[PDB]
Order: structure tokens, then sequence, then C-alpha cells
């Protein structure tokens, strides 16, 4: 789940167009990150990953180190 | 009138809604906590939203108080009052009223503007899809739906403390500024009824979207 990390934290960086680096246990609402972001946020990991995601996938697992143990068991 | 919100809220229901961020606000004391490590933008948002609650609120007779946030995120209002807020770029409103009157309400504020690439197909069911299509041309009907849903969402949370997909209802939008959703998973609500529609009004005016439902008591 660390490889796989920060490769959620680069799409995330690219649905809110930002370049510094993401606390992993930051809340992604602190960012910025709303709802329509968040569907954004969700197609983009199918696509990258190549698997299933819910779409209330970031409001399950709210941070980078959350989302990152979701993603990482399943897939 | 002239505001988004009392365009599409019976007047028991005061609100209130800024375009802009004024210069000087700020939030209460107990409401800091939640935007200590949160961006500007975000911050702003939040602190211009909660001036405009607490305008609505003041019209109820309710003083200046804190409105802090739930397990789901939802705005945690005082006893005996219900309501909704809504940010987005170039728009911060709240809408308010009393439960004796009200069961629930929502409102979200949109961009009138199509949905991102690959959106649409995630909030939208297959009938949905065709319906929008068949909708006269001239507006974005893609976000006025994706508005309605999340509206829907907000007047549904609070009734029954349970999640609400964007595959769990059905929105029919008329082009008459109404809309209904028709909830497709069970409906139970935390007072014994059973919540099956809603009724919904949207307005388009200042390249934003508003759509409103109130829950009636
Ligand atoms: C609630 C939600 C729609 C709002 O996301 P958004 O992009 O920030 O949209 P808005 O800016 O218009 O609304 C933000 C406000 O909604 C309120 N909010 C957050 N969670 C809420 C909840 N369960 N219930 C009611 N209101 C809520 C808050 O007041 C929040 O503002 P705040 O954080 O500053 O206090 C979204 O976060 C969500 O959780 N959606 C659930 C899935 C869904 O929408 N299904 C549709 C059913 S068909
Ligand atoms: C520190 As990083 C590259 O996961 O945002
Ligand atoms: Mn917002
Ligand atoms: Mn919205
Ligand atoms: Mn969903």
């Amino acid at each position: 789940p660390g490889h796989l990390a920060s490769a959620i934290a680069d799409e995330i960086r690219a649905v809110l167009r930002s370049g510094d680096p993401i606390d992993h246990h930051r809340p992604l609402e602190t960012l910025g990150l709303d709802a329509l972001m968040g569907l954004e946020l969700r197609n983009r990991l199918e696509a990258s990953l190549g698997i299933t995601l819910p779409v209330a996938l970031v409001w399950a697992y709210p941070t980078i180190s959350d989302l990152a143990t979701a993603l990482c068991e399943r897939m | 009138t002239d505001q988004l919100i009392a365009s599409v809220v019976p007047e028991l229901l005061p609100s209130a809604e800024l375009y802009e961020d004024p210069p000087g606000l700020e939030p209460l004391p107990e409401e800091e906590p939640l935007i200590a490590k949160s961006v500007a933008k975000r911050r702003n948002e939040f602190i211009t939203v909660r001036y405009c609650a607490r305008q609505a609120l003041s019209v109820l007779g309710i003083p200046e108080v804190p409105i802090l946030k739930g397990d789901k995120g939802q705005p945690l209002w005082p006893d005996g009052i219900v309501g909704s807020m809504t940010h987005t770029e170039g728009f911060r409103g709240a809408v308010v009223g009393r439960t004796g009157e009200v069961r629930s309400v929502g409102i979200d504020a949109e961009p009138h503007d199509v949905l991102p690439n690959g959106v649409l197909k995630s909030i939208a069911l297959p009938v949905e899809r065709d319906e929008l299509d068949a909708l006269p041309a001239g507006t974005h009907w893609d976000r006025l739906l994706f508005c309605a849903k999340e509206t829907t969402y907000k007047a549904w949370f609070p009734l029954t403390a349970r999640w609400l997909g964007f595959e769990d209802a059905h929105i029919t939008i008329d082009p008459d500024g109404t809309f209904t959703s028709r909830i497709l998973v069970d409906g139970r609500a935390n007072d014994g009824t059973v919540l099956s529609a809603f009724d919904g009004r949207w307005i388009i005016d200042k390249g934003l979207i508003l759509t409103a439902i109130v829950v009636p008591k």
C-alpha cells in the first residue's frame, strides 16, 4: 500500500491541479476536493489501476492512507 | 426575487447568498478547528457560507451559533431547525427553516457548464441518459441532473442517516423549473415514514444552476 499511495497522491494532484506533496492522513476535503472532484478521482483510479471501485470511494476512505489500504486490499 | 435560492424555496424558509467572499469574515471559535488545516479556497467557502447561514438563522430569531459538521459532514443545526448549504465558484448560499413547517431541505449550486468527461455515465441511470437527450436544446441538462441528485441526497440524509447513491434515485427534469426524484432503494425514514418521492425546483441565472428540494411536513 506504499507504492500505490503515491500514485493516488498523483491523481489527486491532477484533479486539484496542484504540485505540492500531500499529507497522507489529511482529509481530502481540506484540500478542496468537492463531490465532483471525487467522482473524477474515482473514475481516474479505475482507468489507472484497471479495477472496479465504487463511486462512494473517496467518501469511504477520505485520506490517501485510507484510500491506499482500501485499493491494495481488493486489488 | 433576484436571489437564486429565494426563487426556488417558499418564503417561510429564510435564505442568504453571496457571490464573492467579502473581506474580513472569520469563523466562530468553535468552527475554527474544522478548517485549521484547510487550503485558503476551502477556508473561504466554509466561512462565507456560514455567514450566510447565520444571516438566515437570525430571521428565524436564532442568535449567532456555530454550525459544526456531523459524521457524514452534514451541518449540525440548532434543535428545531433544518437547513442546507452549498458553495461553488461564484456562489455561497444557505437556507433554513423550522421543523414545525418543513421536514427537510436541500440545495445545491453548480456552474452552468457541461459535466467533466466521464462523470455523466458515473451518475446517470441509462434511462436518465435517454431522457436528458430528449429535453430541449439550450440547457446543460447533464449538470442539472448532477445538481438535482446532490440536492436529493442533501434532503434525504437528515431524514434517514443513510447513504444514497447516484444509482439509487431517478430524477426527472421538467423545463418547467421543476424536477422529481424517485427513490429506488428502501426509503425508511427515522420517524417511521417511507420516503419514495421528492419534489424539486431549479433555476439557472448568473451562470449558475441552483436546485432545491423541500420535504413538506
Ligand atoms: C453532500 C455532497 C452532495 C456535497 O458535495 P459538494 O461538492 O461539497 O457540494 P456543495 O458545495 O453544494 O455542498 C457542501 C455542503 O453540503 C453539506 N453537507 C456535507 N455533507 C452533507 C450531508 N450528509 N448531508 C447534508 N449536507 C451535507 C455541508 O454543509 C457542506 O458544506 P460545508 O462542508 O462547508 O459545511 C457530497 O459531498 C456527497 O456526499 N454526495 C453523496 C453522494 C450523492 O450525492 N448521491 C446522490 C443521490 S441520487
Ligand atoms: C509525498 As506524495 C508524492 O505522496 O504527495
Ligand atoms: Mn462546494
Ligand atoms: Mn453540487
Ligand atoms: Mn454511488
